């Protein structure tokens, strides 16, 4: 990404970059990455031969002051987390001074840097801090608060790359998939906010699966009862949110899973009527 | 079609909107017609005054019947009677001449006619058990001879039928309106959850679905769900049933029997014959359906009815002996 970075027009970012290269080519895991790639056939070999702490977090405005600021609020995260003793490697603490001018690399290194701090948390004292403030964040992007969708993107896109990263203790995808101690309806919500069906779908599924597991753990549980559920402590209904997903993903034969044709309420009797192109009965019940 | 005249084409869709149940999409549809068309026609400002009243848009404000029974209908709302009782006479003078000017000899003719007057007729009882207060008992006298009246015109056809049930639950929906909170407010909803449930059979036997779906809409507005299911659920179940919906009626009926068998308690014996009633009708649609065997749902169905319909016969009355005859 540097090398990306270091043929643009603008001067400042192409000094950042090649700062960025001399210090980080000058440590010894610049020598090992140099010793484990010289044997594959790369021009890059070519190109770079000449080249050779939770006071400052805890903040409610920081996390979010989202009023077209997107930018500033990336900045901003990327800094408190670099200043602070959680980071460790000198490739992920030496990149202060390009980030700081590059929009596009705070949002690329952000989830890096995310689970290079998740690595080294002892007792998980910082795990249960950023889950606490992501459902922050996420809670105040529910709010009825009119967020612009760069933020919500980039936070999709973070968790998906936690979600693929291997727990350092034993255990399975189940357990890689909760990372942090979040529950998965609100990010759903999310990415349902963000034509984002699929990884949507598949947050109702893990949400859903924890809560089967919670509720089986407690006694040593059909949809209505889930989303009941759901209505009551989190607030938002799960069988909407699953009826939403599947009539916007344009399947044949999947709303009617959630209650299609089964359902007294008169939101699903519309969406099986505008599903089955029952036009004359839709809009007799739009107008009733 | 466009070779159609105005004069006569616009009339067809406002009927065929009446008759199809939408309300508010034709009274946005003649307000797009006064827009767009400057001058009334007779037939156009009738058929404006029928939606007014129908539909209770009191906003709006010689003259036709439906004119007359507008008027009557606010002067009944703002507790005004001369003018009532004087509109009533008018329409009724104004129908009779009307009728009797023509040339008659056709028995199909008079039916219009009768039907209006019954209209009138009923408005007028209405008032005058509206003029000074309202009791129990004389709300119970005239439901009950409503309902006599209604079963003398079972042989009758909907289009005449129509006017009356539509008049009726205008004036159910007035004096819940205007009625203070205590037990007559109750009865008037029981009353008016009744009448929209004998509009919605009356509506069904007529191969109609649209108006019974009014019906149940209304009384979900009024009345409200609780631990025991009333007969309105059952109602539509059945209206369900009648729309080509066969999976969502059977899992409503299939709920209210959940609910039914679990906390009946023998606490009414409404809810006994009702209950009855849900498990014949239920079994008969299995019975036509056949998504299951007849061993299982036989057993789990008719003879259960039967039994609980058996059980509890020591008091011989018509409205229980009828629902053992049918299940
Ligand atoms: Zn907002």
């Amino acid at each position: 990404y540097l090398n990306n970075t270091l043929v643009e027009d603008c001067v400042k970012v192409r000094s950042a970059a090649v700062t960025c290269l001399k210090n980080i080519l000058a440590t010894k895991t610049g020598h090992s990455f140099w010793e484990i790639y010289k044997m594959t056939t790369d021009p890059m070999l070519a190109y770079l031969q000449p080249f050779r702490p939770f006071e400052g977090l805890d903040d409610i405005n920081l996390w979010i002051p989202l009023s077209e600021n997107h930018d500033i609020w990336i900045k901003t995260l990327t800094c408190a987390f670099l200043d602070s003793g959680g980071t460790k490697c000198e490739i992920l603490q030496l990149l202060k001074p390009m980030c700081e001018v590059k929009t596009d690399f705070c949002q690329t290194v952000l989830p890096y840097l995310i689970h290079d701090i998740l690595l080294q948390d002892t007792n998980e004292s910082w795990r249960n801090l950023l889950s606490t403030h992501v459902q922050g964040f996420f809670t105040s992007c529910l709010r009825h608060c009119c967020l612009d969708k760069k933020s919500q993107r980039t936070m999709l896109a973070v968790v998906d790359y936690m979600r693929r990263q291997k727990r350092p203790s034993s255990g399975t995808i189940f357990n890689d998939a909760f990372w942090l101690d979040l529950n998965y309806l609100e990010v759903a919500k999310v990415a349902q906010s963000c034509a984002a069906h699929f990884t949507a779908l598949l947050y109702a599924e893990i949400y859903a699966d924890k809560k089967s597991m919670d509720d089986q753990e407690k006694r040593s549980t059909t949809i209505s009862s889930l989303s009941e559920k759901s209505k009551e402590e989190t607030g938002i209904s799960l069988q909407d949110l699953l009826l939403e997903i599947y009539r916007s993903i344009g399947e044949p034969d999947s709303l009617y899973g959630c209650g299609g044709g089964k359902m007294l309420q008169p939101i699903t009797r519309l969406r099986t009527y505008e599903h089955e192109a029952m036009w004359g009965k839709a809009l007799v019940t739009y107008d009733l | 079609e466009t070779a159609i005249p105005s004069s006569t084409r616009q009339a067809g869709i406002i009927q065929a909107l009446q008759n199809l149940g939408l309300c508010h999409i034709l009274s946005v549809y003649l307000k797009g017609l006064d827009y767009e068309n400057k001058d009334w026609c007779p037939e156009l400002e009738e058929l404006h005054y029928q939606a007014a009243w129908r539909n209770m848009q009191w906003d709006h404000c010689g003259t036709s019947y439906h004119e007359s029974l507008y008027n009557a209908l606010q002067s009944l709302r703002d507790r005004e009677f001369s003018t009532f009782y004087e509109s009533l006479k008018y329409a009724r003078v104004k129908e009779v001449e009307e009728m009797c000017k023509r040339s008659l000899e056709s028995v199909y003719s008079l039916y219009p006619t009768l039907s209006r007057l019954q209209a009138i007729g009923e408005l007028e009882s209405i008032g005058e058990l509206f003029s000074r207060s309202v009791t129990h008992r004389q709300l119970s006298e005239v439901y009950i001879k409503w309902q006599k009246h209604s079963q003398l015109l079972k042989d009758s056809d909907f289009s005449f039928q129509e006017p009356i049930m539509a008049l009726r639950t205008v004036i159910l929906e007035i004096l819940m309106e205007k009625e203070m909170d205590n037990s007559q407010r109750e009865c008037i909803k029981d009353i008016l959850t009744k009448h929209l449930v004998e509009l919605s059979i009356l509506a069904r036997t007529f191969k109609n679905t649209q108006l019974p779906e009014r019906a149940i809409f209304q009384i979900k507005q009024y009345n409200s769900v609780s631990c025991g299911v009333s007969e309105w659920q059952l109602e539509e179940a059945q209206v369900f049933w009648a729309k080509k919906e066969q999976s969502l009626a059977l899992s409503i009926l299939k709920q209210m029997i959940k609910k039914l068998d679990a906390s009946c308690a023998a606490n009414n014996p409404s809810l006994k014959l009702t209950y009855t009633e849900c498990l014949r009708v239920c079994g008969n649609w299995l019975a036509e359906t056949c998504l299951e065997n007849p061993a299982v749902i036989m057993q789990t169905y008719l003879e259960k009815a039967v039994e609980v319909a058996g059980n509890y016969d020591g008091e011989s009355s018509d409205e229980l002996r009828n629902g053992k005859m049918k299940a």
